[PDB]
């Protein structure tokens, strides 16, 4: 519903959505909250949050480092849900999607994980290592708790995959810009035909021009993570320059979205 | 999929969507290959004329004196390469070519699977890059040189804990973008389907030879076949042909490290919790939070933080039993085999030996025909066992 | 004596008078054993079920591409122990017991014969003490640990140059006073009769398997069989069954070290003078004064300062040819086999390989069926070849 | 002939023969000559000289060290024959036997080696590593050059060996006191019956009482090497004490010989 409204206002006002991604707790709980508030303040249409996992097999170095940075801060899944509740409390309307790894949601029990998401006010959950063929238990728990089960549509997607992700997903469909893993250093048609949730393009998006291209291609917006996390990385010793730089990138990216 | 990716509730294909087409193509290649006579012939020929199959089945002469235990050792330590790992990499390499793949990706903990991949790669003309936990690379220079010597690119991983699990991740990451021309040569009977099935099928000649060899030498099936279990390839390779022979006990031995109660072990099957990682649903070493942990053991090759799905399943239905052996027990079985049989066993296989010695010593008047799978030779462990 | 102790003018029993009864008893035991079916069965069984015979005959696939040379490798590197040395120590150990001897004496240069003696000793319940040049002990810690690990007493010799030859002397000195209960397990096809004959007979299964294997795989005898020659055991083991097949060339390769003209080599057969030492009349490395010298080579196992009598004899009558291979040539053949066939050869065997590569490269249009005797695996040489 | 006369005078005067052994050139050429003159002066009935060989497989540590000491001095076979000629020049009647290793006599040609022995005035040659079964060429060359081919009679000698050594030897028969090798730290009947050259007992003789025992047993004398070489070894830094001590041991040994 939160995603629905976001896409209503967006398209209605002929605008593309810009969704930044960052790891919760990176580089520290307090700094993380500030970072997110700055993202939103700077023009973020939605948030894609990752919870520190020990073996992020779908992430490139940039993100891997973020997780390590997070772990270094003592951040845990329980602490992530706390930040999530606090974030939702300050921003009632912004859509919040979770980038998870299967074991973190399977740990305490699949249903229980989605119940906690619902309780905290999370809108969607994309489980990186759970393909459509192994998603049954995950989407059912999501639906049961009003959580949007996010699915990935890769470049090598055949028609069969296309129909499944269009029929199982909600909120938005994650359009993989390419193969490989997350790294800033790197279908829309059929999806629409099949009534798939608005597509958001991800992986390698770092150029404000890429956003216009995405929305131009027919995507409803774009997700950018490594690009954002790098800014955090470089200005790691100057919290102030971190937010300033963060603010400028997003505005440029968001700007290029309309 | 053409084959069932689950063993009871264990198994599956928990990998990013992008990699599913690759797995499906791999399963297709495997299924056809299995029915391809030219493929079987080629595989057999390599096993026999290049690897050294069939390996011998040695009856221990001194080790069991004074007890009613008859102990036999399946000599995979006599396989070209020094371990059982050679069997399956040969088959996976042929499969790669069958699929038209030109490069090979592999992960290795102790280095044995790395060396085996490099040698099969060099022989079959495939470019080969190996991922190794930056930590392991430094503790396994010998196997490293061997790998490079054979023309393989050994890439150390510093991400995470810089150990096996972190190497397994880099392999999948790499494969995620290269499944195109590269093939992922997984080292054990774990990971996403069809690897647990492919690896078992390419390691099953172990149990088939053993069955034929013991029937020949003793006129009856053993009472039990024992094997160490790091990830499960050597163990399942030995078990496979005996599963329908219900009279035959199957015993898997996980590393007990400093001891279970100590927390410093590598026995997830019996002391870990089911989780989802490395593309499979299976027991593993993880925190209460769901974070993945490392397996500990005096022997580097038994440090896979999880176990193969078919083992977790064989256990649940009670077909196989799993036990653990501590560092010291394995060390004692290592010294005992050297001094009394003139065979230096890998520290990994020592765990299997140690248990067989326990079954014998604990009930010396018990008449039993035991077969231990000597997965490898311990030349690699000479120094460590030296200190 | 029951058998002729000379090969043409080479051979004999040049040992202190006190040791002659021991040699005569050894020759007697051997002769009867050879006619003893229970002995043959026992030996065969150990070779097959414990050592790993028969070893494979691997056709090289990539190494010879672009030439008309077909190269096959007799895989003694796949023998339990890592080298051909295991074959004969098993037989000598059985002989010892046949004679009622309870202890075993052995000399070792690189350590391979030491390890082989220790393992056969441990298996057959014989006390075992090994003499090693104090110099060698220090450069072969790995093989040393292996030996001790297996329960053998390794005694380093500081007398003389503290190398192989000085170890051989201590063994005879020791045996001089202990022939009573101890047996001298000589490591090569040299020394006083009947060792050159006993060792050849206990290593002859190599050529017999090769002949049967190639006839099977190629339908014809090879054009030549090549083998490195340190003392001559592996070479004569391979040659024996082919001697009467005059169409088959026998080529022995002695270490050329830094090069013959350099003086720093280990090729006495072709560049040494006949002398009397180590109980035999044969070519050797000696000064113009008659003092015995050491053989030099990158590979420690080819440093016996002399050669076996039957080789000096086969050469003189023109049945076999002997050549030399330099350190660098052997090193290049070592790297080439690793990278193209995925087999790490012993630096010793590399000398044999190097020559086969030379025959091929020099006349690439020449159609030839060559068989190289891969006497051992090079795990032991990994570090040296590393530097 | 020289041995014949020695045994004539000896037995005639009811006396046992004492034969010291030392390595030529040990510890140096000049010191060696002095050492030998002292041996003779001190009462040596005959001399047993060894020429430095690289692989003395019949010698224990004491002698092995002597050879090493000799080699350290640059002593060679050619230099040994020089000392031999010089020694014979000062002592015309004392019998001189050579303790050789097969390769040293085989080197320049067997016959040539014995010709040189004859030329230098040597009386006998015992080749440590040449058993009776391999002695043909060696005794023939010896006979041809009037050199006494010395043979060893060990404890495990059967009747066959006994008849051969009695029939091939000359000068004296070397009676092995025991098995093993030379080391101070450690048949006569049949020999006489077969007309074997006077027997000299060797190996482990270091006690003046051992000499009386030997002659008492029926031996014509005893050879002692390690015992003598040790004295050289210990007093290696005091040439004077070396000769003094050397002199005293031999006199005691010789004394115990009658
Ligand atoms: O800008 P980039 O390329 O870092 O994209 C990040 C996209 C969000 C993202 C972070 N981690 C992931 C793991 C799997 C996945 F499917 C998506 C993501
Ligand atoms: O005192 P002892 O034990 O050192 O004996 C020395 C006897 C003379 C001697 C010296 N070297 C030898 C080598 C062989 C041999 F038959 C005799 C000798
Ligand atoms: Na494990
Ligand atoms: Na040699």
């Amino acid at each position: 519903e939160r995603y629905e409204n976001l896409f209503a206002q967006l398209n209605d006002r002929r605008e593309g959505a810009f969704v930044p991604f960052v790891t919760l707790g990176d580089p520290g709980i307090e700094q993380s909250l500030k970072i997110i508030d700055t993202l939103i303040d700077a023009g973020a249409d939605a948030l894609e949050l990752g919870v520190p996992f020990s073996d992020p097999l779908a992430d490139g170095p940039t993100i891997q480092n973020a997780n390590l940075r997070a772990f270094a801060a003592g951040v845990t899944p329980a602490q992530c849900f706390e930040m999530l509740a606090l974030i939702r409390e300050k921003h009632p309307t912004i859509p919040i999607g979770l980038l998870m790894y299967a074991n973190l949601v399977f740990n305490n029990g699949i249903d229980a994980f989605y119940a906690r998401c619902e309780q905290v006010g999370v809108d969607s959950v994309l489980v990186a290592d759970v393909p459509v063929e192994e998603s049954a238990p995950f989407r059912q728990a999501a639906l049961r708790h009003n959580i949007a089960p996010i699915f990935i549509c890769p470049p090598n997607a055949d028609d069969d995959l296309l129909r499944q992700v269009a029929s199982y997903g909600r909120g938005y469909t994650y359009l993989l810009s390419r193969s490989g893993v997350t790294g800033a250093e790197n279908l829309i048609e059929k999806l629409k035909e099949y009534h798939a949730a608005p597509a958001l393009q991800g992986f390698g998006i770092s150029s404000p021009e890429q956003v216009s291209a995405a929305v131009r291609a027919g995507a409803a917006g774009a997700i950018s993570g490594s690009a954002i996390v790098k800014i955090i990385e470089k200005n790691l010793a100057s919290p102030k320059q971190m937010l300033a730089e963060l603010r400028s990138f997003v505005s440029a990216m968001k700007a290029a979205s309309r | 999929t053409l084959l069932n990716p689950y063993f009871g509730e264990f198994g599956g294909m928990y990998v990013p969507q992008i990699l599913m087409p690759a797995l499906n193509q791999l399963e297709e290649a495997f299924v056809r290959a299995q029915k391809d006579p030219e493929f079987q012939a080629q595989f057999a020929d390599l096993l026999k004329n290049y690897a050294g199959r069939p390996t011998a089945l040695t009856k221990c002469q001194n080790i069991t004196a004074g007890t009613r235990t008859t102990l036999y050792l399946k000599r995979e330590d006599l396989l070209h390469g020094g371990a059982h790992k050679t069997n399956q990499v040969l088959g996976q390499a042929l499969l790669a070519k069958r699929m038209g793949k030109s490069e090979i990706i592999a992960e290795t903990g102790a280095g044995q699977h790395g060396v085996a991949s490099a040698l099969a790669s060099a022989l079959l003309g495939l470019k080969c890059r190996i991922y190794m936990g930056a930590k392991d690379v430094e503790r396994q220079s010998p196997n490293v040189f061997r790998m490079r010597l054979m023309g393989a690119e050994v890439i150390p991983v510093h991400s995470g804990s810089a150990t096996l699990k972190d190497a397994c991740n880099e392999a999948l990451r790499d494969w995620s973008g290269s499944y195109e021309t590269a093939h992922y040569m997984l080292g054990t009977a774990a990971g996403p389907h069809p690897y647990p099935t492919i690896v078992r099928e390419f390691q099953r000649m172990i149990g088939e030879e053993t069955k034929a060899q013991i029937l020949d030498k003793e006129g009856r099936l053993p009472d039990a076949v024992i094997a160490c279990v790091g990830g499960g390839s050597n163990a399942i390779g030995m078990f496979a042909d005996f599963i329908n022979d219900t009279s035959v006990g199957l015993i898997g031995v996980e590393p007990g490290g400093h001891g279970i109660e100590t927390g410093e072990h590598g026995a997830p099957l019996k002391h870990g919790r089911v989780g989802i990682y490395f593309g499979m649903k299976a027991p593993m070493m993880q925190t209460a939070d769901g974070q993945i942990e490392e397996s500990y053991s005096i022997s580097a090759g038994l440090d896979f933080p999880s176990v193969g799905p078919q083992h977790a399943y064989l256990n649940s239905i009670g077909r196989a039993d799993y036990v653990s052996i501590t560092d010291d027990e394995a060390l004692e079985a290592f010294k005992t085999l050297c001094r009394h049989e003139g065979i230096i066993p890998a520290l990994e296989s020592s765990h299997a030996l140690a248990h067989a010695l326990k079954m014998m010593r604990e009930q010396p008047e018990k008449e039993q025909l035991l077969v231990v799978n000597l997965s490898g030779r311990g030349d690699k462990d000479i120094f460590t066992v030296h200190d």
